[PDB]
RNA sequence: GUUUGACCUCAAAUCAGGUAGGAGUACCCGCUGAACUUAAGCAUAUCAAUAAGCGGAGGAAAAGAAACCAACCGGGAUUGCCUUAGUAACGGCGAGUGAAGCGGCAAAAGCUCAAAUUUGAAAUCUGGUACCUUCGGUGCCCGAGUUGUAAUUUGGAGAGGGCAACUUUGGGGCCGUUCCUUGUCUAUGUUCCUUGGAACAGGACGUCAUAGAGGGUGAGAAUCCCGUGUGGCGAGGAGUGCGGUUCUUUGUAAAGUGCCUUCGAAGAGUCGAGUUGUUUGGGAAUGCAGCUCUAAGUGGGUGGUUCCAUCUAAAGCUAAAUAUUGGCGAGAGACCGAUAGCGAACAAGUACAGUGAUGGAAAGAUGAAAAGAACUUUGAAAAGAGAGUGAAAAAGUACGUGAAAUUGUUGAAAGGGAAGGGCAUUUGAUCAGACAUGGUGUUUUGUGCCCUCUGCUCCUUGUGGGUAGGGGAAUCUCGCAU
RNA sequence: CACGGACCAAGGAGUCUAACGUCUAUGCGAGUGUUUGGGUGUAAAACCCAUACGCGUAAUGAAAGUGAACGUAGGUUGGGGCCUCGCAAGAGGUGCACAAUCGACCGAUCCUGAGGAUGGAUUUGAGUAAGAGCAUAGCUGUUGGGACCCGAAAGAUGGUGAAAACCAUCUAGUAGCUGGUUCCUGCCGAAGUUUCCCUCAGGAUAGCAGAAGCUCGUAUCAGUUUUAUGA
RNA sequence: CGUGGAGGUCAGUGACGAAGCCUAGACCGUAAGGUCGGGUCGAACGGCCUCUAGUGCAGAUCUUGGUGGUAGUAGCAAGCGAAACCACAGCCAAGGGAACGGGCUUGGCAGA
RNA sequence: AAACUUUCAACAACGGAUCUCUUGGUUCUCGCAUCGAUGAAGAACGCAGCGAAAUGCGAUACGUAAUGUGAAUUGCAGAAUUCCGUGAAUCAUCGAAUCUUUGAACGCACAUUGCGCCCCUUGGUAUUCCAGGGGGCAUGCCUGUUUGAGCGUCAUU
């Protein structure tokens, strides 16, 4: 607040009084009377930098760069090790990326829903969450954030019939409609990899939602980004026919110990 | 999940709401299941307590246990069972303060106004 | 705050209004065909495509027939006083069809109106009667 | 020192306003047919913009009268003047393609 | 008529009907207006067209339909945002001050007077009174009002007529929708085991989910209760937005449109001029006020290089976009968690202090339930002792956890006018110090996932996996048991 | 000397923002910047975008203008690299950025005077050599904001009291200063001053200690000795 | 290295005792600190990859609260009962350069 | 040696730190417009079987009536209730009531709980008077209404 510290009528008594210079509340017989205010180190008194509202609280980002990120995150959800660093028991699915027919969708019933997620394998990720409930662990209990449990998969969708509403009461599962892919749920805590179920639809969708060196791209002047490396491993290139052939004979790993 | 705007998952509001309802949110508050066999007469899960209706204690120490509700005590949020009485060192006789969630009806008091409330509930006295 | 401070403190009771959902969904009040074509948990302008009409006529800031026909439908789908009628009598009886010897004489047309209006009137008379 | 916290919160004020508008002015597409203006100034000249009203001579050329034009949501402007040709000829062509559009509902 | 009667003016009343004050005040509109402080002392620049004070409003206010901006293939009420831009411009060019048109957008809505005659009829309104379907209507009476109240007109013109074999047409109930307020109904374990005083915990076994937001219940409850989610049934109000349903529509009535004909008035102690102050960063005293004088009608105001462009002052109304530390009511937080957060989580603007204006704290937590310690006993009382309740009083209305300073008691050690510290060690006290037990190589046997006979089943490339029925150790350590 | 320390707990001091830079990272690149807004949304999130605008992309001048190829956008010299020969050591060729040298184009010079033509005199340039920016973020500097925290003599506004006062705000007033400033380790490591702005005050600079980029890694030098050549 | 909160993760720990508090207890880290045993306790909490800040105290004649020495002293015009003040102690001689000896050096000495 | 002083340890004291909690605060956002001469904001005096603040209320006094809910209130004492219903309740709702003394404060007054006036009036024959009950009497200003006044102006055989 911007009154408090300031509701006090605090005076300096001055100079060689044999008492600390600190401005000491007027008036009598109350106990606050003769006693320090308007300071940082006193008791009532008014806090070192009050805190104001007109803090940077929101960040502005360049739209490619934004973009860019996105596009790493879905990358990502298509590695099948990725997904399994970042949590997700992801063992028992039958491929990666995970792909289900376009009638999934369709379905109204939550019970009906969890069961196709069941019978595709994500059974085991939908346990971890359910068994991951805790406490918050802070004052965050008293501030509304009083329960904090794992993140489970992403179910993506071309368009709704009943699915954004059969899921969302199946803890951890969230939905996204393909042309959105929010970057807070792909790629949670800054750590890559979701664990993402695709539908049929969506994942055709995404050719057009992005773009490809065939199709054009749906976003205006957007194209992927180029790779500045042409493999993404470097011991291919390194312990290559060719390399190895340019190369001066090697070493023991591992001196021996001359004198 | 919260969809409606109206309502508030804050907990602040949420407490203070409750301990500061009046008798008449009070009585809707202290709601008892019914046991099976008037679940199956009945064709109702649960109902508002009163006085002069039998009950069956399943949870706590006085597990098991039986008896006719004396005063619901709206204030304390509890019923006060008769024959469940904790007996002091003086001799006499206290009450114990069960919660009606805790509680089970075995026996309903039937009025005009209880007979009514069953029937908009979906029963079939 | 002072005043608050009583308000929370009394038995009196707040005035609690709950009043926020009614702010978003808002019904659709001064069309029946469109009452009954209006998709709610579509937006406005979303509502209006899926229709046909038009919801703005400018050229819009930023990016993006069943019903029409109905409309079209609904648009496929005054007698003289009782002193005009027999004052007209009176006129028709006298003369016939001269308008000129009608506007020129003073017993009976005494508003003096021109031979358009008198001949108009007639016209009118000649429909309702002989 | 104002901060404009309510950036979010205003876009959602001024869209359930346009959803009010839309709901109490049903068929109607929330604003009125408005001209096609170009702009003032050496520099904008190059620019053609949308203008604030016709004139009764666009409107009377059109084949409509003025007090009639701003029932069928048309925006009439009276100061505004018509020097140039090829403006005069686009907002024409503009009223009368607006005129095969409208569906006047009737009166009974 | 030395009466009397019209008016005008001044009165009156405890008559009839009204209305204004005060509180609140965040925002808005006016009025008034400092100083500390900045450039070197301070007259401007500068704090500051601030704070305090004064007056006045509202849900917003104010502003507003051009006596506008422009110089272009012109824009077109106002308000706000983005940008123009830290640009033009001003400033002992320095502290620095600081716009505007255009452009993008938000929201968009326009109109009413005064102006020349209803003159073939003051066509108008107030009030009283009588009724009626009462935010009103009607009859009757009274007053206002010709020193002008109605209709018609506001420059976008407009009016008077004539011609169209022109075109259009009110209002009142009824039941619905809609809006506001309010009530009511709508899923699924109290199933077993462990631990605890208590299960909401762990474990096993299930259901519901458009409900796994939240809160309560003797500890972490989607499934116990209230809610939440999706729907449904209502009640009482508002209402002209429209859907239907009707009852009545009238009078030579009310307009609209195009052509032809005849006319055709727009605000003065104001504009402006000089000057004294105020206003600004304002260079073409900008804006305002005071004082002096004070206009024009093919007019007048404002701008552009000799003309041209642009509006029409001196009258008024008007939503929305915009502001908001107040009020009313919500929804929230990467906020604070009792020396923090408002001064105040509690008998807080209270206790209390000041003649007074005013100043103004401290202080949250027993338990699940008071089960708040009966009863015996020590003392006039103050407190104890037995005894008991509770899971725990090692929780006692001095009450959760109970830190340090500091205090007592007990035990150990040391002490001849200083202690505490570092390096090293002795003595005294004291605590650590394996539910560690094999490993290997042979030999009895006995079993099996072993040999052998017969199979069955999941899938991907041989170098697969799981899983039955018999037999058999006289070969076999292949494993494990003795 | 002096100022601070009776003891203990808790509280307690370089913060936030705007303006303008530094370097590093990221995105894209002669462009770049979604977030004033509109559309959309599981809703202050995320996801899309129209028209504009911001900054940069082509310069030379003072009122008026003009405009960058004699050109492998140059001639030479060097110049990281690369290629040929050589086991090497070397040599030769091509040479990036960059540097040195000779110039040119463009504009501006000193004249010549056919209103300024034309030819000579020369230099000049955040000039062209043939674009490097824009935006976000981090590290941090400068200045203003109360501005690391606490501490001074005040005036003014409005009010209360009274045989010269007090209360409340402006006001967290202004300091040429006083006291205090909160974790560990490692590594590098001074200065005590040159010259005028006059100094007094604050600085303007050089010196000592680094940070990075560029050529080189050498014959680049040294608080030293020696010979040589003077007063 | 540590503290409050945020995202993520450890299907982390936890009434068979979380956090806190002590402890003549043990181990690790040069250290900031971290880990463990024992005792007390009664309900939440921690490591890891990141984010964020009202984040780390011995001092300010610091602020607040509490508690001492002074002291059963002055005092009340056997009982009742402060305050000022307080780094720490208070033997001499001689030297300790510097109008500095009170801690040191060398001696004399010193009993509760 | 004991005592004494000091150090350490154990157990008590003192104090309220730490941890955990939280019907509180702060900030942000959204919606709406709602005080007063019909007497408000504020002050005072009171009111419950037993009450300090708080909250509620005005001699109808922690309420009365109305409507809904349907059977409590509970710190203690004591009444109740026909509980198959006009109905418990410090319940909810709230539209009808009362609404002390004041306060813009309004009969006159100053700081007098005085100083009155008029109307309506039930009682003490009330013709005298006496008492009770009830409503009014402020200022400015507007629209009226009314009794007037004014050599203010005109008319008048």
């Amino acid at each position: 607040s911007e009154k408090a510290g300031h509701q006090t009528s605090a005076e300096s008594w001055g100079t060689g009084r044999a008492v600390a210079r600190i401005p000491r509340v007027g008036g009598g017989g109350t106990g606050r009377s003769g006693q320090g205010a308007f300071g940082n180190m006193c008791r009532g008194g008014r806090m070192f930098a009050p805190t104001k509202t007109w803090r940077k609280w929101n960040v502005k980002v360049n739209h490619n760069e934004k973009r860019y990120a996105t596009a790493s995150a879905i990358a990502a959800t298509a590695v099948a090790s990725l997904v399994l660093a970042r949590g997700h028991r992801v063992e028992k699915i039958p491929e990666i990326p995970l792909v289900v027919s376009t009638d999934l969708e369709s379905i109204q019933k939550t019970k009906e829903a969890v069961a196709a997620l069941k019978a595709v394998g994500a059974h085991s990720d939908l346990l971890k969450v359910l068994k991951s409930k805790k406490l918050r662990a802070g004052k965050g209990k008293y501030r509304n954030r009083r329960w904090t449990q794992r993140r489970g998969p992403l179910v993506v969708y071309a368009e709704d019939n009943g699915i954004v509403k059969a899921l969302r009461n199946v803890p951890g599962v969230e939905t996204a409609n393909v042309a959105s892919l929010n970057l807070l749920q792909l790629a949670p805590g800054a750590h890559l990899g979701r664990f993402v179920i695709w539908t049929e639809a969506a994942f055709t969708k995404l050719d057009q939602v992005w773009g490809s060196e065939t199709v054009a791209s749906s976003k205006v002047g957007y194209t992927l980004p180029s790779h500045i490396i042409s493999t993404s491993d470097v011991t291919r290139i390194i312990n290559s026919s060719e390399i190895q052939s340019a190369i001066r004979p090697a070493g023991q790993a591992t001196q021996k110990r001359t004198h | 999940a919260k969809q409606s705007l109206d309502v508030s998952s804050d907990r602040r509001k949420a407490r203070k709401a409750y301990f500061t309802a009046p008798s008449s949110q009070r009585r809707v508050l202290l709601s008892a299941p019914l046991s099976k066999e008037l679940r199956a007469q009945y064709g109702i899960k649960a109902l508002p307590i009163r006085r002069d209706d039998e009950v069956l204690v399943v949870r706590g120490s006085k597990k098991g246990q039986e008896g006719k509700i004396s005063s619901v005590y709206r204030l304390k949020f509890a019923v006060q069972v008769d024959k469940v009485t904790k007996e002091k060192v003086n001799g006499a006789s206290v009450p114990i303060n069960l919660h009606p969630s805790k509680l089970v009806i075995t026996k309903l008091h039937l009025d005009k106004d209880r007979k009514a409330l069953i029937q908009r509930k979906g029963g079939k006295l | 705050s002072v005043r608050k401070r009583k308000m929370n403190r009394s038995s009196v009771g707040k005035a609690t209004r709950r009043n926020k959902d009614k702010q978003r969904k808002i019904n659709i009040q001064s069309n029946p065909i469109i009452a009954a074509n209006w998709d709610y948990s579509l937006t406005m302008a979303q509502n209006y495509k899926k229709l046909g009409l038009r919801a703005k006529l400018q050229t819009p800031a930023g990016g993006k027939e069943t019903e029409v026909v109905k409309k079209l439908e609904e648009l496929a789908s005054r007698s003289q006083s009782e002193r005009e009628e027999e004052w007209l009598e009176k006129l028709y009886k006298k003369h016939g069809d001269d308008y000129k010897k009608m506007f020129f004489d003073k017993k009976l047309n005494i508003y003096q109106q021109s031979e358009g209006d008198l001949k108009r009137r007639l016209l009118r008379w000649k429909k309702r009667n002989g | 020192v104002k901060v404009h916290f309510d950036q979010a919160g205003k876009k959602v004020s001024r869209r359930n306003a346009r959803a009010t508008r839309a709901a109490k002015i049903a068929p109607r597409p929330l604003d009125l047919l408005r001209p096609v203006v170009r702009a003032p100034t050496v520099k904008y000249n190059r620019k053609v913009r949308a203008g604030r009203g016709f004139t009764l001579a666009e409107v009377k050329a059109a084949g409509l009268t003025a007090a009639y034009a701003r029932t069928i949501g048309i925006a009439v402007d009276h100061r505004r003047q018509n020097r140039n040709q090829e403006i005069f000829d686009a907002n024409v062509q503009r009223l009368k393609e607006y005129q095969s559009k409208i569906i006047v509902f009737p009166r009974n």
